[PDB]
RNA sequence: AGAGGGAACCCACU
């Protein structure tokens, strides 16, 4: 479980994957701070992009 | 290259985005008797295009 | 040196006299930071518990600490500070008396308003900025309600009847400037009436309102591309160069000048002079940074009225006070009304300490009205009662620079750019209206290929 | 315009209200308008971000 | 090279307008440059500079 | 020879004073 | 400029009340006494007299342009 | 530019009928009244007495825009009355009413007058 | 299914004013009545402003503005005056216009003040309200001030000119008793003139089956007509209204059928 | 045609295509006459 | 030259019933592009209904928009059958709806909603002929006996379309009632339950009628088609202005007073919360002064004092709301959604409170003072920027210069973000607009 | 019988 918020560290240490995971999560933390809501599809094919 | 370099060059300014023919601008004011669908239209812009 | 400054003239004691006998000293600064500042001669240096017993200098009056524009509001410490900033900002776009030398100034763009009035509810440094002299707006009946839903937003339903006897209505000058010169050896530039067989170039528009010197005359009704300037060049058999008015100007011709400029030609200067009755659309705004269009104009009949037959001239939406949250804004209706009531000028200097609402009400509720300031009114369609009782008082409102017959534009087709063969750029060029790449984006995003096609191919520019 | 009164103010065509302050170039009205700078002759000290220098002054 | 604006056409839409024209000052610092600590309202500005008089937009 | 009750007056008449002398456009 | 001749608001006739306002100011009556002498009893028709600048008296002050 | 003259608020130009009658199909003894260049002025009255008659089962009328000037009042009556002769019945009976007043008005204006 | 029978009592009436009462009516009906005192009583109004010569401080228009707003008498030629649109007399007629004349030249060295006492006209029957005088413009010397103006008929539909009268009073049930109005404070509010409670309670018991009835009136003129006869042109012309929408409306049912 | 002096006020008959000078005045400013047409205002 | 056959072409001027596209800049989202009909109006402004001016993001204050006029049967028929305002109430970002009802309308909505509201007969006739999709029957009034009294919720059932079922919640609903009794018997009305395409109960807000997940237009839209929530619209505007001719609505100087009982509560509440701030400054001046876990004494200082200070603000705007009446109408403005907060009447009657810059208090800005007329060192509250008086009794100088500045910081901040967040937005677009 | 340019800078609107 143990994680961090740096993308490009993440991407060396765990793969391609994790980072398209970890960039997921923070894209969606950045944007729900707010409050406000994003449909999931938007934010994946932004990361898979 | 400054014919085509930047914002308003030949690409950005003249290719991607143009001034058009068929068009008209002014100031709204509200009606609450208009549908939804329904635009208010002066009559001396009506007639001009 | 209070009742020396009392007798300040037949004695010629002032303020260079105070200065010099040593009780006002100018501080900068740098030299502020070594001092210690009260607001109040009395009310900061009496006996209580001891905060500072060792006061250098003291303030001539806290309201000191604003400028020209901002000296205008009305109780500005009962507002929010952005609409103090955007009152300060519309205070320059307020449309009056600008000079009483207008007469004999030509400039090139100028708007004076017909019955221009000073507040009713004051600041006490409006006399300093000579605000009563050359006043920027006309105190009107203002009743915050929602009547038809055409006020909603930041929109103003206003009073036909009261526009029709004067309100807010006012003139707008231009003046247009022409000279001519001798810029070629065999290029001649001259003031002369056009003719159709001797001048090279002749557009559709009419000549017969010039003069045979070329000029209009004072007087002359003028509409669009109208000529009022006939100026015509040689051809090395004349080419006609004359200029036209502004398209939907449709003004009247007010004075017309002849001159030698400093190279010692002909030099001429017409000024148009056009009305501007107040519409659907034109800016409105109060002291407070109350801004919005005129929404739709209602007769006298059909506005809504009190027990005593007064009807608002302008109704605005009780939608715009509880966010922007200016309380000025009714304080000056309910002191407005207090002053009216009494006749004199209200005070509202912003720290005062004297003028409190529940005196203003106290004041309010000897005249006969409800001590709030709210009104039974009644329905003009129907002549029931309203159920709810409006908030209505005399509020001063300004009329802004910016109406919708400047702003109205519209394009079939017209003009195009000589490098691009695109449409030109401007309301006076009869442009057209840009679609940008953020407007395009958004047409990929409808998915509409074949307007986003038509747009950016065949409305615009076709070519093979 | 110096030191006239208002008679004579309006005997030439001027506004007596208007308070002057501007020049007359080619008959437009063209004002100057203030630039603040920073003061001179005074020792100022500051410390950048990602400078070689620790501290620095300067006059 | 040279600095622009320091000379403008003076405003005569209104005699409040003439007047806050003719007591404008400005700061050399560029539009362009975005950063919030020179376009603050500092403390030193008591009594000196109007505390609301200020345009909206990127000056 | 103090003004403890009436300070407005004197106050404005202070402020009177000087925008009678120096004006508006005095920096300039 | 000038004195309206009708109120805003309701319509009455205040064209005529200015001179007669200004007579009474210089026999020294208050402000509201005066428009209670002049007949304005809606605070429409006494505001369109109490916030009047009349500026056509310093527009008279130049010379005129004919003779 | 765009405004329009004053008195195309009361004014019928050539081409327009003053009143056109059109059935209401979704409900039976129902019709709409489509009245040009009138206002709240006459449609309030007319729907007030319309009111008043026990035969009628609806009455009312509405403005479409207030930039515009026309009415549409739909009236809906009892089987064997019509909503012609209720309109008929209606607009009678307020000048009768009109008409009274106006007498009653001139006798109590020359009973103050000298009196 | 027929109309009521109003009463009405005056209580005052004077060159300026009409206070009186209206009983046994409809809401509707007394709305119609006082929104026909404002935008339905046929007046006459300059409304056709001609200017040889204008010297003066304010422009032509603005001249012309303030001459339409003039009020005129228009007593008892009113009715026999046609509408310019109604009458066979191409521009100008004295059936379908009043011709007025003004002619002032300032050589005096103190200015001088135009009024409406210096309008003239070809008829004796119309006079601009001078049996003070209003103020048109001020004329410094030198000045001049020459026009031709035409006085048309119309009512204050077209325009607020032509309104005859000043702000109208209308009230229905000044003890809140039918509860149109509801005071979250009814002890804050003062009492109306008609009020006919004690100083002590402060509205009428609630009536559950009572309707508005009883409109107090009070029609100030300008001038232009005597509020008496203000009355009986609204009546007039409401009658007439409803005579016209009568007869279209029996001829669209022949028509139809 | 004949123009307005600038402080003469007094009418001088100038030629067309002449320099612009006042009769009696040393001043170099002159305005138009009023037009003899008639115009036509409406008070609406 | 005027014969005309076959094959020609005519450059008619546009009609009523002409499709148009309808743009205001800057076009954020694919809702700042929708597709109108005209309808031809005297004067010279565009207009335009109320709903529609959320996905604009427009105000009436000034705001210009662009008419574009397709000139093809081709692109007529794709902005009819693509860009049509009905075809986009819901959006793709947030599957929710992006017009919902708006200000004067949604302020009398829950008041024609509310329990005690009754309409006799004209009224209701009044009010049914603004019904489109009105079927010509009277539905039988709620109260038949002593006098036919209807009610508001009877004539919005009316305007609800179909066989609507949804549950929504007022936005006063209390915390309890679904735990305890009387939960399908509600005492405050607040429980808003269509069934069947009727209003059982509840009154309508923000909650069901605005542009969240799960409201009455969303479930409209869901359940019947774009044309039936258009004329759903519609009718729910229309009807509900003409009954606020009836009713009516303001606001006034006696909304934002309150009375002499709170007003001496506020007044002891800002006294204690003064003199706990005096106490702690003595803790701190005689090193009495324990740090919390994690910070230095600066910051356990600063922490603790506006810990008190907001304490104290929250205290005062809880009371301020307790002394609403039920006829305050910035309450009402509150309780509908349209406009305003519980902030905003604190602020407006109680406290405004304590002013920061850059998320701090107000910094010494001379030699260890903010203000010359301050003593040094003092880190009191009214030195630092609190405001203890209400926009009604006026900011007192000083806090009038505090709230300049504080006020500033948002103007700025306002200003500065847009030219970042476009560039972003460009570059994202740039990357991603040929995916498909 | 479709005239008829451009660059720079400043101010202002949403
Ligand atoms: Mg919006
Ligand atoms: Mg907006
Ligand atoms: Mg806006």
């Amino acid at each position: 479980r143990t994680t961090s918020n740096d993308i490009v560290e993440i991407f060396t240490v765990l793969g391609i994957e994790a980072v398209r995971k970890a960039l997921e999560r923070e894209l969606y933390h950045v944007i729900s701070f707010d409050g406000s809501y994003v449909n999931y599809r938007h934010l994946a094919l932004l990361c898979d992009t | 290259k400054q014919r085509l370099k930047g914002k308003e060059g030949r690409v950005r300014g003249n290719l991607m985005g143009k001034r058009v023919d068929f068009s008209a601008r002014t100031v709204i004011t509200p009606d609450p008797n208009l549908s939804i669908d329904q635009v208010g239209v002066p009559r001396s812009i009506a007639a001009n295009m | 040196h209070i009742d020396q400054l009392k007798e300040r003239e037949y004695n010629n004691y002032s303020w260079q006299d105070l200065v010099a006998s040593g009780v006002v000293e100018y501080i900068d600064t740098l030299e502020e930071e070594t001092v210690m500042l009260a607001m109040t001669p009395d009310d900061l240096q009496e006996k209580e518990v001891a905060y500072c017993s060792t006061y250098t200098h003291c303030e001539i009056h806290p309201s000191m600490i604003l400028g020209v524009c901002a000296s205008i509001i009305p109780f500005p410490d009962h507002n929010q500070s952005p609409r103090n900033t955007y009152q300060s900002a519309m205070g320059k776009q307020a449309m009056g008396v600008y000079i009483t030398n207008f007469h004999v100034r030509m400039d090139t763009l100028a708007h004076v308003l017909y019955y221009p009035q000073k507040p009713l509810v004051t600041t006490r440094s409006m006399e300093y900025l000579r605000f009563r002299e050359l006043p920027a707006g006309i105190n009107s009946i203002v009743a915050i309600a929602s009547y038809t839903g055409y006020n909603q937003e930041d929109s103003v339903i206003m009073n036909r009847s009261a526009v029709d006897r004067g309100f807010f209505r006012s003139v707008f000058y231009r003046s247009y400037k022409e000279q001519e010169s001798k810029k070629g050896f065999d290029q001649e530039e001259v003031f002369e009436k056009p003719t159709r067989e001797t001048c090279q170039g002749m557009r559709h528009a009419i000549y017969d309102k010039l003069d045979d010197d070329g000029l209009i005359a004072p007087g002359v009704r003028v509409s669009g591309d109208d000529v009022i300037i006939g100026k015509t060049v040689t051809l090395p058999t004349k080419r006609d160069c004359s200029t036209f008015l502004r398209t939907s100007e449709t003004g009247i011709v007010d004075q017309v000048m002849v001159t030698l400029n400093q190279e010692g030609y002909k030099f001429c200067k017409i000024r148009v002079r056009s009305v501007r009755i107040p519409q659907i659309g034109d800016k409105f705004a109060s002291r407070h940074g109350q801004k919005g269009t005129c929404g739709i104009q209602y007769r006298q009949e059909d506005m809504p009225f009190t027990c005593e037959g007064i009807t608002p001239d302008i109704i605005i939406n009780p939608h715009a006070i509880p966010s922007r949250m200016t309380i000025g804004h009714l304080i000056e209706c309910l002191q407005g009304k207090v002053s009216a009531n009494k006749g004199e000028i209200g005070d509202a200097t912003p720290f005062n300490d004297a003028v409190n609402v529940q005196k203003i009400s106290n004041l309010l509720s000897d005249y006969g009205y409800h001590l709030r300031g709210n009104e039974v009114l009644y329905n003009g369609f129907t002549g029931r009662k309203i159920t709810s009782q409006i908030f209505i008082g005399p509020t001063y409102y300004q009329r802004l620079k910016h109406m919708v017959d400047d702003k109205i534009h519209s394009r079939a087709r017209g003009p195009i750019q000589i490098l691009n063969r695109q449409p030109m750029e401007g309301r006076s060029r009869d442009g057209g209206l840009r679609f940008g790449e953020m407007e395009r984006d958004c047409q990929i995003a409808h998915g509409a290929a074949q307007f986003l096609r038509e747009r950016l191919f065949e409305a615009s520019d076709p070519y093979q | 315009l110096n030191g006239l009164t208002d008679r004579d103010l309006c005997e030439l065509n001027e506004c007596p209200l208007d308070p002057g302050g501007y020049f007359i170039i080619n008959g437009s009205e063209k004002v100057l308008i203030a630039q603040e700078k920073m003061a001179t002759n005074t020792v100022y000290v500051f410390a950048k971000k990602d400078s070689k220098y620790a501290y620095t002054g300067e006059c | 090279q040279a600095r622009a604006g320091v000379s403008q056409v003076l405003n005569r839409l209104t005699f409040a307008s003439t007047l806050s024209h003719l007591r404008r000052l400005n700061s050399p610092i560029g539009r362009d440059g975005k950063l919030a600590k020179p376009r603050q309202l500092h403390n030193t500005l008591w009594g000196m500079v109007c505390p609301a008089e200020t345009p909206e937009g990127h000056a | 020879e103090i003004t403890p009750d009436l300070w407005q007056e004197a106050c404005w008449i202070v402020i009177s004073s000087y925008f009678d002398e120096k004006g508006l456009v005095r920096q300039q | 400029m000038i004195i309206p001749v009708r109120c805003f608001t309701c319509g009455k006739i205040v064209g005529n009340k200015w001179e007669a306002y200004l007579g009474l100011l210089q026999a020294e009556y208050t402000e509201g006494d005066a428009l209670d002498a002049l007949g304005l009893k809606r605070y429409c028709c006494r505001r369109m007299l109490l916030a009047h600048v009349d500026l056509i008296e310093k527009l008279l002050n130049y010379a005129p342009l004919e003779k | 530019m765009n405004a329009p003259p004053a008195f195309e608020s009361f004014l019928l130009f050539e081409g327009e009928k003053k009143i056109t009658i059109n059935k209401d199909t979704k409900v039976p003894n129902a019709c709409l009244f489509t009245i040009n260049k009138e206002d709240h002025t006459l449609g309030n009255i007319i729907k007030s007495q319309l009111l008043k008659d026990p035969q009628v089962l609806f009455a009312g009328y509405k403005v479409p825009h207030p930039l515009e000037h026309k009415i549409i009042i739909r009236v809906q009556t009892t089987p064997d009355y019509s909503p012609q002769e209720a309109f008929t019945n209606a607009i009678t009976d307020l000048i009768s009413e009109l008409s009274l007043l106006e007498e009653r008005f001139r006798v109590a204006i020359k009973d103050k007058q000298e009196g | 299914p027929y109309a009521n029978q109003p009463t009405v009592r005056i209580t005052e009436l004077t060159d300026e004013n009409v206070k009186f009462i209206i009983e046994n009516t409809d809401l509707a009906v007394a709305n119609s009545i006082r929104r026909v005192f404002i935008a339905e009583v046929p007046i006459i109004a300059i409304d056709w402003v001609q200017i040889d010569a204008n010297s003066s401080v304010l422009h032509d228009e603005f001249i012309a503005h303030r001459l339409g707003l003039i009020p005129l008498t228009s007593d008892d030629i009113v009715d026999k005056l046609q509408y310019s649109r109604d009458c066979t007399c191409e521009e100008f007629c004295p059936e379908c216009s009043v011709e007025f004349t003004l002619d002032v030249r300032c050589n005096e060295d103190q200015t001088r003040h135009v009024t409406s006492r210096d309008l003239i006209s070809n008829s004796p029957r119309v006079i601009p309200v001078t049996s003070d005088d209003i103020l048109i413009v001020k004329l410094r010397k030198g000045q001049e001030l020459r026009l031709r103006a035409y006085a048309k008929k119309g009512f204050g539909k077209e325009h607020a000119k032509w309104n005859p009268t000043a702000g109208v009073a209308f009230e229905y049930d000044p003890d809140n008793a039918l509860r149109h109005t509801v005071y979250p404070k009814p002890e804050e509010w003062p009492k109306s003139e008609y009020s006919e409670l004690d100083e002590d309670e402060s509205q009428a018991p609630y009536d559950p089956n009572g309707k508005p009835e009883r409109f107090y009136y009070n029609v100030e003129s300008c001038g232009s007509l005597r509020p008496e006869t203000i009355v009986l042109s609204a009546l007039s012309g409401l009658k007439k209204k409803l005579s016209d929408l009568q007869t279209q409306l029996s001829h669209e049912i022949q028509s139809d059928v | 045609m004949i123009y307005i002096c600038g402080e003469c006020h007094t009418e001088n008959e100038i030629k067309s295509r002449d320099p612009i000078r006042c009769r009696e005045c040393g001043y170099r400013i002159m305005y138009k006459k009023r037009t003899k047409r008639l115009v036509v205002f409406d008070a609406r | 030259d005027l014969h005309l056959q076959t094959g020609y072409k005519v450059e008619r001027h546009m009609c009523d019933g002409d499709i148009v596209i309808f743009n205001r800049q800057p076009t954020l989202h694919k809702m700042s592009m929708m597709g109108h009909r005209v309808r031809i109006l005297p004067w010279s402004t565009f207009r335009l209904n109320l709903s529609v001016t959320t996905p604009y993001n427009a105000d009436f204050d000034g705001d210009e928009m662009n008419l574009h006029l397709p000139q093809s049967l081709e692109t007529r028929a794709e902005i009819q059958e693509l860009a049509m305002v009905p075809r986009m109430i819901v959006t793709p970002q947030s599957n929710r709806p992006v017009m919902g009802i708006v200000q004067d309308t949604l302020t009398a909505v829950r008041k024609f909603t509310k329990r005690d509201v009754f309409l006799e007969r004209g009224e209701v006739m009044n009010l049914l002929m603004f019904l489109s999709t009105w079927d010509g029957k009277v539905p039988q009034p709620a109260i038949l006996k002593p006098r036919p009294l209807w009610t508001g919720k009877q004539i919005f059932s009316l305007i609800i379309p179909g066989h609507i079922n949804c549950i929504r919640t007022h936005s006063t609903h209390p915390d309890d009632e679904d735990s305890g009794p009387y939960k399908h018997i509600s005492p405050g009305d607040t429980k808003v339950v269509v069934e069947n395409g009727e209003l059982i109960m509840g009154i309508l807000c923000k909650k069901s009628l605005g542009t969240s997940a799960g409201s009455l237009v969303h479930i409209s839209y869901l359940e019947m088609g774009h044309d039936i929530t258009r004329l759903f619209y519609s009718n729910i505007q229309t009807v509900i202005n003409n009954w606020l001719l009836i009713e009516g609505h303001t606001i006034g100087i006696g909304d934002s007073i309150a009375d002499s009982k709170t007003y001496q509560d506020i007044q002891n509440t800002i006294k204690k919360a003064k003199q706990d701030v005096i106490e702690v400054i003595e803790k701190a001046h005689n090193n009495e002064l324990e740090p919390t876990p994690g910070n230095t004494l600066r910051q356990t200082f600063e922490n603790q004092v506006n810990r008190i200070l907001n304490d104290a603000r929250d205290k005062t705007g809880s009371s301020a709301q307790k002394s609403l009446s039920e006829y305050n109408n910035f309450k009402s403005m509150v309780v509908s959604g349209a406009k305003g907060s519980k902030i905003n009447i604190s602020q407006v009657i109680a406290v405004v409170g304590q002013q920061n810059v850059e998320g701090k208090r107000i910094p010494f800005g001379f030699k260890h003072r903010t203000l010359p007329h301050f003593i040094k060192d003092d880190y009191g509250p009214e030195s630092r920027g609190f405001v203890e008086n209400s926009y009604l009794a006026g900011l007192t100088p000083t806090e009038f210069f505090f709230h300049a500045m504080g006020g500033r910081e948002g103007l700025i901040d306002t200003a500065v973000k847009t030219a970042e967040t476009g560039y972003i937005q460009r570059r994202l677009i740039k990357s991603m607009e040929s995916v498909m």
